[PDB]
RNA sequence: CUUUAAUGUUUGAUGUUCUAACGUUGACCCGUAAUCCGGGUUGCGGACAGUGUCUGGUGGGUAGUUUGACUGGGGCGGUCUCCUCCUAAAGAGUAACGGAGGAGCACGAAGGUUGGCUAAUCCUGGUCGGACAUCAGGAGGUUAGUGCAAUGGCAUAAGCCAGCUUGACUGCGAGCGUGACGGCGCGAGCAGGUGCGAAAGCAGGUCAUAGUGAUCCGGUGGUUCUGAAUGGAAGGGCCAUC
RNA sequence: AAUUCCUUGUCGGGUAAGUUCCGACCUGCACGAAUGGCGUAAUGAUGGCCAGGCUGUCUCCACCCGAGACUCAGUGAAAUUGAACUCGCUGUGAAGAUGCAGUGUACCCGCGGCAAGACGGAAAGACCCCGUGAACCUUUACUAUAGCUUGACACUGAACAU
RNA sequence: GUUUAUUAAAAACACAGCACUGUGCAAACACGAAAGUGGACGUAUACGGUGUGACGCCUGCCCGGUGCCGGAAGGUUAAUU
RNA sequence: AGGACCGAACCGACUAAUGUUGAAAAAUUAGCGGAUGACUUGUGGCUGGGGGUGAAAGGCCAAUCAAACCGGGAGAUAGCU
RNA sequence: UUUUGUAUAAUGGGUCAGCGACUUAUAUUCUGUAGCAAGGUUAACCGAAUAGGGGAGCCGAAGGGAAACCGAGUCUUAACU
């Protein structure tokens, strides 16, 4: 990154932002991941026991990626508007 | 050189302010122009305060 | 040994979805009264690192 | 000994010449004062920069009682 | 509410005196065949001196280092960023310790708009009044003017005078110019809310081109952000600014 | 003038002739009173100048006596060295040529001598500049710091008086 | 008399003498994280430091600057509280 | 009597020549200064490297001195050849 | 070898023989090639086992935003054509 003495690029530019300690313990889940679990329920714990999310994740959301083609129930996760309708199209329910 | 810096402050209590310069020797009169406050989204009185 | 990241550089760049980098613009920290609102307004959203620089930047951020 | 100074050149002049196809916005001339005057579909900036106000082709002409030079966009 | 007085009394300041800490490189006794050391007796000093911790001064006594570059060798002198003209070879750009000059601001009007207006200079006549003040006529036609250099502009004036005013607005921005980059510049049109004008319209500072300083580290105000068990808070982010 | 730049100042003496020397003058570029001023007998392998004596120092060298040099016998180094069939001149050319061009001269090989050249040998120029090299020295450069010094608390107590 | 052992022997250093200044003895000062030791088994006619340099005749004026010496009315000023 | 005088031993080192791959990493030859004193010399002892010692030349501290030698940090670093 | 440029009178080599300079480890990116493929691959360790076990983890299949957060969208603004 040394340019010969000219104030280098990573120093003539300003710093910005702060890191979130929350983002670390958060996860996303694809629709192609809902069949992967055993039991037809999707809790934070089943996800962890199917090795979908790491053992220290506290919050998870399901996003519209891939496809569900089996009835599932989903407890405690957040779900996107789009992913919601996909889960329902299969004949799955979204408790909390 | 001689022109100081000042802040003009909204009368709509929002906090929002503009900044400008002033010759205080020649024209020592608390400047009161009227500007658009975007926190209430209306033109109001603004009144010279100190930077 | 693992390469060490250049820590100052990692506070001024985030990588984007096609492998570019975004940075804040210079000239917007102080001495603002004498600058025009137009100039300051355009200087407010984040930018993309240009092609000349982008070799220098990747060198500094190997784990980006 | 008392000399040795100069300023940085400003790259003034014609950017788009007669007949060139331009897009609305494009700069035609950069100049000091109105050595050229804006004509039809052409604006004049605060540093007398002439720019196209509509897609089309650049056209120079001499017109008026002073024999001034004008720049216009034919909307071809 | 006592202007204020005495007595007790918690405490400081100042000195006097005292001995019991401590000093003794005074005398004598023993360990002891010993001018060391220790113990003992006596004298002299005595809360002083002195030492530890903390602190202001002083400190080339000693230590670590710094003390620019360009340059018809180096040194001396000059220069180092920005604007204007020429060199520059009729697009852009283009060097020299080449030739000439400026800037490091100023303006709440000297900005916006509407309405109106036209210069220099000479001549002729005219109280003080003169080569030159103000008045009248003529010739003249921008040879004037432009807040400040030079160049390019300027009469539909961008020059001069008036009324009303704050567009020296906030969010944005098709497209384009200029740079290795950081950056800098021009901009029609959208959205909100303004000013002037009967209106069409015009206005996002000033005839244009100088009037300037990255990042870090801090300050001030604001903030549907974050807040290390939880609620707060501190700190951090974001927006405005120094 | 151990000091005077101008300067070989000017005047006097010494010499046929004296930028030095001795005596004066004062116009002290830029002397001066214990970082002493001006004198001073004696002393000095001390600096400058003049005489007598003496001389191969010199005019201008000559001869001689010894040790090398030279020849024979024995023993036997060294620095240096890209390779050499290793001439002159005038041109040319990284600009001063044994080696290039033109030309002139020159049978092959030793020995004693001489030093004009091989930009001869020796030491990665000490001058000069450069390197964000080094060392040591200076100081009212910067930052510190031992030492010296000030105060507070500790070791550290008693009584009285104001 | 002394000196650059190995390119400088001198006008340089030393010197007897002169002055200033410090120092009351557990002296000043110096070597030592200290104990100690030198000074000195000395005591101001002594000891250390500085400059000058036999002897003769002498050593003028300036205390604004910088150091040192004395002062302590006022201004400014640390830890601490 | 004397840091008195002339001059050997003894201690020095002013001039010149030679030598300079030396007889010699400082000498030889001819002269030269001191030679009863701040003289010279034998044996032993003490002072240690930012330290000593210095009649002071940055002199000397084992042919080495504006910071000795030997081992270590060490393959210091070398935008230079 | 170094240079704008060397027969150069610029540098280096007396000659021969032997030795003498882009390596090693660990990370990361790109290219070739092999395996498997919306998945791929295990580390320590267990195991006599180059086998087998071990999926702790790493990388990828989703981005945008400083962030809460939303999510094939998201940020920007009171709101975007
Ligand atoms: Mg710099
Ligand atoms: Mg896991
Ligand atoms: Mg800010
Ligand atoms: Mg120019
Ligand atoms: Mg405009
Ligand atoms: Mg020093
Ligand atoms: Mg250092
Ligand atoms: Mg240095
Ligand atoms: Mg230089
Ligand atoms: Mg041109
Ligand atoms: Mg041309
Ligand atoms: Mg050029
Ligand atoms: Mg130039
Ligand atoms: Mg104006
Ligand atoms: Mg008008
Ligand atoms: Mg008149
Ligand atoms: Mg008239
Ligand atoms: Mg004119
Ligand atoms: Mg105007
Ligand atoms: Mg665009
Ligand atoms: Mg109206
Ligand atoms: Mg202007
Ligand atoms: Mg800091
Ligand atoms: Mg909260
Ligand atoms: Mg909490
Ligand atoms: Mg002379
Ligand atoms: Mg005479
Ligand atoms: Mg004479
Ligand atoms: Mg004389
Ligand atoms: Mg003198
Ligand atoms: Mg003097
Ligand atoms: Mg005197
Ligand atoms: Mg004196
Ligand atoms: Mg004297
Ligand atoms: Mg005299
Ligand atoms: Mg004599
Ligand atoms: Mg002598
Ligand atoms: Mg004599
Ligand atoms: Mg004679
Ligand atoms: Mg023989
Ligand atoms: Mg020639
Ligand atoms: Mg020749
Ligand atoms: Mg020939
Ligand atoms: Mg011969
Ligand atoms: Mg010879
Ligand atoms: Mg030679
Ligand atoms: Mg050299
Ligand atoms: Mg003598
Ligand atoms: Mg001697
Ligand atoms: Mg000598
Ligand atoms: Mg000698
Ligand atoms: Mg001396
Ligand atoms: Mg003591
Ligand atoms: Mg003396
Ligand atoms: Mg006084
Ligand atoms: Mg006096
Ligand atoms: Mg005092
Ligand atoms: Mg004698
Ligand atoms: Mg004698
Ligand atoms: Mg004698
Ligand atoms: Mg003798
Ligand atoms: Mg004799
Ligand atoms: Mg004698
Ligand atoms: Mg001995
Ligand atoms: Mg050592
Ligand atoms: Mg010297
Ligand atoms: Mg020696
Ligand atoms: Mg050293
Ligand atoms: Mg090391
Ligand atoms: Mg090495
Ligand atoms: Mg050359
Ligand atoms: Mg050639
Ligand atoms: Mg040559
Ligand atoms: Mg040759
Ligand atoms: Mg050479
Ligand atoms: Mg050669
Ligand atoms: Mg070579
Ligand atoms: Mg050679
Ligand atoms: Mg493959």
């Amino acid at each position: 990154g040394f340019e010969g003495g000219q104030m280098p690029l990573y120093r003539r530019l300003p710093k910005f932002g702060f890191t979130s300690r929350k983002a670390a313990i958060t996860a996303e889940v694809r629709l192609s991941d809902l069949a992967k679990v055993e039991g037809g329920v999707v809790d934070l714990n089943t996800l962890k026991a199917a090795n979908i999310i790491g053992i220290q994740i506290e919050f998870a959301k399901v996003i519209l990626a891939g496809e569900v083609t089996t009835p599932v129930t989903v407890r405690g996760l957040r779900v996107t508007k789009g992913a919601r309708a996909a889960i329902e199209a299969a004949g799955g329910k979204i408790e909390e | 050189g001689i022109r100081e810096k000042i802040k003009l402050v909204s009368s709509a209590g929002t906090g929002h302010f503009y900044t400008t310069t002033k010759n205080k020797r020649t024209k020592p009169e608390k400047l009161e122009l009227k500007k658009f406050d975007p926190v209430v989204r209306q033109h109001v009185i603004y009144k010279e305060a100190k930077i | 040994p693992k390469i060490k990241t250049v820590r100052g550089a990692a506070k001024r760049f985030k990588k984007t979805g096609k492998g570019g980098f975004k940075h804040k613009h210079a000239n917007l920290r102080h001495i603002l009264t004498k600058k025009a609102t137009k100039r300051k307004r355009h200087l407010r959203p984040k930018a993309m690192v240009s092609k000349g620089d982008l070799g220098l930047v990747i060198a500094c951020l190997p784990y980006a | 000994t008392r000399n040795g100074r100069d300023s940085e050149a400003k790259r003034l002049g014609v950017k788009r010449f007669g007949g060139e196809s331009v897009l609305a916005g494009s700069i035609i001339v950069r100049q000091r004062g109105t050595k050229f005057h804006a004509g039809a579909n052409v604006g004049c900036g605060r540093d007398h920069t002439l720019f196209a106000k509509a897609d089309g082709k650049v056209k120079f002409e001499v017109k008026g009682p002073k024999n001034r030079k004008f720049i216009s966009i034919e909307a071809e």
